[PDB]
C-alpha cells in the first residue's frame, strides 16, 4: 500500500489513479434419567 | 515577485518603520501594498519586467525631432486565547498550573483545573403527614401511600 | 440631572429612599464611554509655534494658525439634544 | 537511544529554547500538537527523534526539557502559546517573584524553595532514559536567575550524577552593549562554581551577533526573535550526529575530551557558516573551500573579540549536508599555510572534523536562505583573556567604593565572598598567560 | 500575580490618584461601573494586580482613601470614574488639618490610623503574595506631609521585606501656595530618607513649562496637569501586568538604581509628548523618542541636570520595536554625554521593553532619572527653613500641640546630611 501523499504525486505527474488497498462444542447426547433441562 | 536588490540607496515608502527583516523582503512587502499612502504609480519607469535613399537632400516632415538613429529609420518614423474561542470549541481550557487570571473561577468548587477553567470561560462568555401516611394502612398499604 | 444653561455643564445628585453629588460639573460626552485622549490634544486653540524671541509673555506669546489639524471631534450633550423621554448614556449608564 | 537533557533557566535560557523547539518539530516532522501527520511523509527515523523526544503509547511525542523560572510572566507565554499541547504540564515550574537581577535572590532565599521540585523532574526524566549522555543547560551570565539558579542546580546535579559531561550555552556580556547595571557583579559570582562543575561552557554574546545580522543578512534593525533563530541552529548542528548518520560522526562525550586541554581552560566560542540572506546565496557558489574560510575571518566570530591577538588552542569543525571528506582535507591544509591564523607550538594537531548527511533546514517565514550544507566551528582560544580583562576592570572600579553591595548582603551573602571570587579570576587571567607562552 | 496596595491621603494626593484609576481602567477596558469591556484578551490575564473580582463579573480597585476632611471624599465619589471604589475603604475624620504637620501626625492623626491600618491589612491579607505599596501625597501640606510619613512608618514596622513607591509632589519656589511649606517639607524628609525604598519627585513649575513648551496648552488646568504625572505613574510598572520582551519588575528597579541606602530620589518622565498641531509632522521612531528623553525640558522636577551628574538611569519602553536600535541609542547618549554620567560606575543606563503599547499610540516610553542635580531641590528648602527658623515665625501653632523646638534642629541636620552625599560623590 502507500500513503495519501504518494497517491497525490502519482495522479498529477504520471496521470494514473491507482488506489488498490491490497490486504494480507455441542452438548453430549441424552442418556435417559431425569429431565433434559436438569441433566444439561 | 518585484523587489529591490540589497544595497539599494533609493527611497522606499515605510522603509524606516518595518523591523526584523532584510531589505529584500521588506522592500518586496512594501512595493505591492499601498495602505496609508498611494501604491507605486501607473507609469513605472523603474523595474522593467521609405521611397528615398540616403544622401537625399529634400525635406521630410517632423524629422528634426527624432534622434539617435539612422536616416532611413527616422524617415520611417517621420512618415509613420480561549476567551475569544467559541463555547463549543474543545480547546476552551487552561492547562494545570496556569498563574494567569480567569474570571468567575474563584467561586467554583470541587472540580479540576481544566474543567473549572472551562466552566469559568463559559460563564465569562455568557411524608405529607404522619397521620395521613400511617393511617388507613389497612386499605392502602405503606407502598400505596 | 441638573443642566446649567449659562455653562452647558451637568451636575448630578441622588435621592436615597442624599449621597450628594453623583457626577461633578463637567461637559457630559454623548457618544460611547470615551477613551482618555493623550495630553495636549484637547486644546481649545491651535498654535503653529511660540515666538522665537526669548522675551515674551507666557499667556500672550503664541501665533495661532488657520488649520484645525489635530482637532479631536467630540459631541457634548446640550439642551437641544435631550428632551422629555430620550435615553441618555450617562458614562455608560443608559 | 542516545539521550540528552535540556534545562532552560532565566529569561534568556527559556526564550532561546522557545526557538530551539521551533526547529526540532519540523526537522523530524512533528506537529506542535505532538501528533505526527497522516498525509505528508517526512524523512526521519523512529530512533531519530529518540534523542530529544519520547514516544507515548497513544502516539503523541513529548519533549525532554524542563522549564524553570522564578517569575510567571514568561512561562505563561508558553502555556498559552502555539506549543501548549507539546510540553508536559508538570515540566513548566512557576515561581512567585523573580531574582531582581540579584545573585543571592536565586541562590539563597527564593531559589531554595523550589529546588526539590526542579531536581525531582530531572530524576523522573533520567529514569525514563535508556542511555544518558549529557546535559544542555541554557542561561545567561548577567541575570540574577541565570547566575543564581544555574549556580545551585549544577552543583547539586554534579553531586547526584557523577561523570556526565555538562554543556552550558551562556550569553556573554558584550563590551559596549549592556542592559543591566549589576552585570560586572552577576558574571563574577557564576564562575566561582563553573570551574568545578562544568566541563564545557560554550559562550556567545549580543553585540557580535548584532553586527553579523547587519553585514551578512542585511537587516537594518534586529529584534530578539532574530538572534534566537541563529543560536537555535548551532545547537542543532552540535547534536546532529546523535540524530542522523554521516561519514564520521562526533559523539557528545568525545568532543568533551578533544576540547579541554587543561581542567581550568574550557571556554570555547561558537561560529556558524554560511550565514547569508536569500538574495546572495543564489548568486554565490558556496563550496567547501569557502564556507570554511568564512569561519576564520576576524569579523565572523559570534563573540565580540579579536581572535588575531590570541592563538588558537584546539578547534573542531562540524559539517553537515552534501560534503565529501577530501574537500575538507584540502581546506584544512590551506589554513595552516596561512600566516595570520596562529596555533600554539605544543599542540600541532588541533583541528577535528565531523560530517553529517543532512542539509540545514529553514523555518517557514524565516530569514536564512536554503543552502546545501553548513559548517559549525567550536574554537578554544586564548583571545578570551582580553575579554575577561575588561570585565575585571569593571569589577574593581565598582568595588573600590562598595556600590550596590548592600543589596547582596541583605539577602544572605557575606562580604567576604566578593574578595574570594575576584582572586579566582586573578588566577584565571594568569592561566592564559601561563598556557599561551611557548616552551 | 504580584500584588500592589495603593494608598492616598491629602488633597494633592487624592486628586492625582483619582486621575490614576481613570487611565488604567481604560487601559484594561473596565467600565466606570466595574464591568469589563475590552477588545484584546491580554489585558485580562494580569488583572489581580490593581483590581479585585466581585460577585457578578464586577471589578473593584485596591485603594484606601483617607483624609481628615470630608470635603474631598465627596469629590472622589463625584468623579467620572468614582463609582468603582469600595465604600468600606472610605475612612475619614472630621477636623481639618489646617495645613499643620502636628495636626496630622500627633494630635488628630493619632486617633484615625487605628482604623486606617486595619483596612490596609484587610486587603493585604486577602492577597496571596504581596509586592509593594504605592502612596500619593504632597510634601507641603498638613495631611499629605503629616500623615504620609505616619502611615509609611507604621507599615514598614510590620512589613519589613517589601518595597515602597512614595510618589510625592515636592514644593516649588515660584508656585508656593502656603507660607509654611519649608516647615512641612523638612518635617517629612526625616522619615522619607529613612523609610522609603524609592521616592519620585514632582514639582509644579516644571509641569507648567512642559505644558507651555512641549504641549503649548493655552489653559493648563489641574485636570490636564495631573494627567501628566498619571502617565509616568502607570508606566513604571507595565512589566508586572503586560507581557514583554525584556521584563523588569519593581524590585529589579530597586537593585539597579540604589547604590547607597539614602540616594534613591528619582526624577520621572514621559516620552512620546507632542503638541496637537504637529502630530502629523513628527516621525515616531526610537531615535526620535531617545532625543525626547534626555532633553533638559522634559523631566518633571525643578532641577537642571547640567548643574550636576548622573548616577543611574532606567527607561522602560513599550510597543513593537527592535533591540539593537534601543541598545545602541542608549549607548550613543552615554558616550556623547560622557561628562554628565559618572566614571566610577560603568553602564549607567538600564533598558526595559514591553510588548503592549498604550491605547491611542503606536509606542510609548517612561523615563526615570537618578541624578546629583536633585541637591538643588533640597538646597532651597533648607535655606528657606533658616530664614524662618531664625525669627521663630509660625512656630506656636506647632509647639502649641506637642512638638518642640529640638525636633526642628534635628530635621534640618538630616537635610544637611542628605544633601552632602550628592556633592561628595560629584568630585
Ligand atoms: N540574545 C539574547 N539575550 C537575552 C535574551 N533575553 C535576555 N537576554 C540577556 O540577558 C541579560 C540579563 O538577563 P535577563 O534575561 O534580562 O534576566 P534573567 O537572566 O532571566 O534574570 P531575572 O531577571 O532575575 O529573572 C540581558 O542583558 C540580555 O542581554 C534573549 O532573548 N536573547
Ligand atoms: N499638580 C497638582 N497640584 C496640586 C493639586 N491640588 C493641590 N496641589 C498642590 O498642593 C500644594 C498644597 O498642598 P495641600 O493641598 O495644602 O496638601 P494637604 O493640605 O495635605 O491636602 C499646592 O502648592 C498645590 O500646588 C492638583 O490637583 N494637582
Ligand atoms: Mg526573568
Amino acid at each position: 500500500d502507500c500513503d495519501p501523499f504518494t497517491r497525490r504525486y502519482y495522479k498529477e505527474k504520471f496521470g494514473i489513479t491507482d488506489l488498490p488497498r491490497i490486504d494480507v462444542q455441542e452438548l453430549p447426547p441424552y442418556n435417559g434419567f431425569g429431565l433434559v433441562e436438569d441433566s444439561a | 515577485n518585484p523587489h529591490y536588490i540589497p544595497g539599494y540607496t533609493g527611497h522606499c515608502p515605510l522603509l524606516r518603520f518595518s523591523v526584523g527583516q532584510t531589505y529584500g523582503q521588506v522592500t518586496g512587502q512594501l512595493l505591492r501594498g499601498p495602505p496609508g499612502l498611494a501604491w507605486p504609480p501607473v507609469h513605472r519607469t523603474l523595474l522593467p519586467p521609405s521611397s528615398m535613399i540616403p544622401g537625399y537632400t529634400g525635406f521630410v516632415p517632423r524629422a528634426q525631432f527624432i534622434f539617435a538613429k539612422n536616416c532611413s529609420q527616422v524617415w520611417a518614423e517621420a512618415l509613420s486565547s480561549p476567551y475569544s474561542m467559541d463555547d463549543r470549541d474543545p480547546r476552551k481550557f487552561f492547562m494545570s498550573g496556569f498563574t494567569g487570571y480567569v474570571p468567575c473561577a474563584r467561586f467554583l468548587f470541587g472540580s479540576s483545573f481544566p474543567v473549572l477553567t472551562n466552566q469559568a470561560l463559559q460563564e465569562f462568555g455568557q411524608g405529607h403527614t404522619f397521620g395521613h401516611l400511617t393511617h388507613d394502612a389497612l386499605g392502602l398499604s405503606t407502598f400505596q401511600k | 440631572l441638573h443642566y446649567f444653561l449659562c455653562d452647558d455643564t451637568i451636575e448630578i445628585k441622588e435621592l436615597l429612599p442624599a449621597l450628594k453629588m453623583f457626577l461633578r460639573r463637567s461637559k457630559l460626552p454623548k457618544n460611547c464611554p470615551p477613551r482618555v485622549y493623550q495630553p495636549g490634544q484637547i486644546t481649545d486653540r491651535a498654535v503653529l509655534n511660540s515666538y522665537g524671541d526669548f522675551i515674551k509673555n507666557q499667556a500672550d506669546g503664541y501665533l495661532f494658525d488657520r488649520y484645525k489639524l489635530g482637532k479631536v471631534d467630540q459631541e457634548f450633550y446640550k439642551d437641544s439634544d435631550l428632551s422629555l423621554g430620550v435615553t441618555i448614556n450617562v458614562w455608560g449608564r443608559k | 537511544m542516545r539521550e540528552c537533557i535540556s534545562i532552560h533557566v532565566g529569561q534568556a535560557g527559556v526564550q532561546i529554547g522557545n526557538a530551539c523547539w521551533e526547529l526540532y518539530c519540523l526537522e523530524h516532522g512533528i506537529q506542535p500538537d505532538g501528533q505526527m501527520p497522516s498525509d505528508k511523509t517526512i524523512g526521519g527515523g523512529d530512533d531519530s527523534f529518540n534523542t530529544f523526544f519520547s514516544e507515548t503509547g497513544a502516539g503523541k511525542h513529548v519533549p525532554r526539557a524542563v522549564f524553570v523560572d522564578l517569575e510567571p510572566t514568561v512561562i505563561d507565554e508558553v502555556r498559552t502559546g502555539t506549543y501548549r499541547q507539546l510540553f508536559h504540564p508538570e515540566q513548566l515550574i512557576t515561581g512567585k517573584e523573580d531574582a531582581a537581577n540579584n545573585y543571592a535572590r536565586g541562590h539563597y532565599t527564593i531559589g531554595k524553595e523550589i529546588i526539590d521540585l526542579v531536581l525531582d523532574r530531572i530524576r523522573k526524566l533520567a529514569d525514563q532514559c535508556t542511555g544518558l549522555q549529557g546535559f544542555l543547560v541554557f542561561h545567561s551570565f548577567g541575570g540574577g536567575t541565570g547566575s543564581g539558579f544555574t549556580s545551585l542546580l549544577m552543583e547539586r546535579l554534579s553531586v547526584d550524577y557523577g561523570k556526565k559531561s555538562k554543556l552550558e550555552f551562556s550569553i556573554y556580556p558584550a563590551p559596549q552593549v549592556s542592559t543591566a547595571v549589576v552585570e560586572p557583579y552577576n558574571s563574577i559570582l557564576t564562575t566561582h562554581t563553573t570551574l568545578e562543575h562544568s566541563d564545557c561552557a560554550f559562550m556567545v554574546d549580543n553585540e557580535a551577533i548584532y553586527d553579523i545580522c547587519r553585514r551578512n543578512l542585511d537587516i537594518e534593525r534586529p529584534t530578539y526573535t532574530n538572534l534566537n533563530r541563529l543560536i537555535g541552529q548551532i545547537v542543532s548542528s552540535i547534536t546532529a550526529s546523535l540524530r542522523f548518520d554521516g561519514a564520521l560522526n562526533v559523539d557528545l562525550t568525545e568532543f568533551q575530551t578533544n576540547l579541554v586541554p587543561y581542567p581550568r581552560i574550557h571556554f570555547p566560542l561558537a561560529t556558524y557558516a554560511p550565514v547569508i540572506s536569500a538574495e546572495k546565496a543564489y548568486h554565490e557558489q558556496l563550496s567547501v573551500a569557502e564556507i570554511t574560510n568564512a569561519c576564520f575571518e576576524p569579523a565572523n566570530q559570534m563573540v565580540k573579540c579579536d581572535p588575531r591577538h590570541g592563538k588558537y588552542m584546539a578547534c573542531c569543525l562540524l559539517y553537515r549536508g552534501d560534503v565529501v571528506p577530501k574537500d575538507v582535507n584540502a581546506a584544512i591544509a590551506t589554513i595552516k599555510t596561512k600566516r595570520t591564523i596562529q596555533f600554539v607550538d605544543w599542540c600541532p594537531t588541533g583541528f577535528k572534523v565531523g560530517i553529517n548527511y543532512q542539509p540545514p533546514t529553514v523555518v517557514p517565514g524565516g530569514d536564512l536562505a536554503k543552502v546545501q550544507r553548513a559548517v559549525c566551528m567550536l574554537s578554544n582560544t586564548t583571545a578570551i583573556a582580553e575579554a575577561w580583562a575588561r570585565l575585571d576592570h569593571k569589577f574593581d572600579l565598582m568595588y573600590a567604593k562598595r556600590a550596590f553591595v548592600h543589596w547582596y548582603v541583605g539577602e544572605g551573602m557575606e562580604e567576604g565572598e566578593f574578595s574570594e571570587a575576584r582572586e579566582d579570576m586573578a588566577a584565571l587571567e594568569k592561566d592564559y598567560e601561563e598556557v599561551g607562552v611557548d616552551s | 500575580m504580584r500584588e500592589i496596595v495603593h494608598l492616598q491621603a491629602g488633597q494633592c494626593g487624592n486628586q492625582i490618584g483619582a486621575k490614576f484609576w481613570e487611565v488604567i481602567s481604560d487601559e484594561h477596558g473596565i467600565d466606570p461601573t466595574g464591568t469589563y469591556h475590552g477588545d484584546s484578551d491580554l489585558q485580562l490575564e494580569r488583572i489581580n494586580v490593581y483590581y479585585n473580582e466581585a460577585t457578578g463579573g464586577k471589578y473593584v480597585p485596591r485603594a484606601v482613601l483617607v483624609d481628615l476632611e470630608p470635603g474631598t471624599m465627596d469629590s472622589v465619589r463625584s468623579g467620572p470614574f468614582g463609582q468603582i471604589f469600595r465604600p468600606d475603604n472610605f475612612v475619614f475624620g472630621q477636623s481639618g488639618a489646617g495645613n499643620n504637620w502636628a495636626k496630622g501626625h500627633y494630635t488628630e492623626g493619632a486617633e484615625l490610623v487605628d482604623s486606617v491600618l486595619d483596612v490596609v491589612r484587610k486587603e493585604a491579607e486577602s492577597c496571596d503574595c504581596l509586592q509593594g505599596f504605592q502612596l500619593t501625597h504632597s510634601l507641603g501640606g498638613g495631611t499629605g506631609s503629616g500623615m504620609g510619613t505616619l502611615l509609611i512608618s507604621k507599615i514598614r514596622e510590620e512589613y519589613p521585606d517589601r518595597i515602597m513607591n512614595t510618589f510625592s509632589v515636592v514644593p516649588s519656589p515660584k508656585v508656593s501656595d502656603t507660607v509654611v511649606e519649608p516647615y512641612n517639607a523638612t518635617l517629612s524628609v526625616h522619615q522619607l530618607v529613612e523609610n522609603t525604598d524609592e521616592t519620585y519627585c514632582i514639582d509644579n513649575e516644571a509641569l507648567y513649562d512642559i505644558c507651555f513648551r512641549t504641549l503649548k496648552l493655552t489653559t493648563p488646568t489641574y485636570g490636564d496637569l495631573n494627567h501628566l504625572v498619571s502617565a509616568t505613574m502607570s508606566g513604571v510598572t507595565t512589566c508586572l501586568r503586560f507581557p514583554g520582551q525584556l521584563n523588569a519588575d519593581l524590585r529589579k528597579l530597586a537593585v539597579n538604581m540604589v547604590p547607597f541606602p539614602r540616594l534613591h530620589f528619582f526624577m520621572p518622565g514621559f516620552a512620546p509628548l507632542t503638541s496637537r498641531g504637529s502630530q502629523q509632522y513628527r516621525a515616531l521612531t526610537v531615535p526620535e523618542l531617545t532625543q525626547q528623553m534626555f532633553d533638559a525640558k522634559n523631566m518633571m522636577a525643578a532641577c537642571d541636570p547640567r548643574h550636576g551628574r548622573y548616577l543611574t538611569v532606567a527607561a522602560v519602553f513599550r510597543g513593537r520595536m527592535s533591540m539593537k536600535e534601543v541598545d545602541e541609542q542608549m549607548l550613543n547618549v552615554q558616550n556623547k554625554n560622557s561628562s554628565y554620567f559618572v566614571e566610577w560606575i560603568p553602564n549607567n543606563v538600564k533598558t526595559a521593553v514591553c510588548d503592549i503599547p498604550p491605547r491611542g499610540l503606536k509606542m510609548s516610553a517612561t523615563f526615570i532619572g537618578n541624578s546629583t542635580a536633585i541637591q538643588e531641590l533640597f538646597k532651597r528648602i533648607s535655606e528657606q527653613f533658616t530664614a524662618m527658623f531664625r525669627r521663630k515665625a509660625f512656630l506656636h501653632w506647632y509647639t502649641g500641640e506637642g512638638m518642640d523646638e529640638m525636633e526642628f534642629t534635628e530635621a534640618e541636620s538630616n537635610m544637611n546630611d542628605l544633601v552632602s552625599e550628592y556633592q561628595q560623590y560629584q568630585d
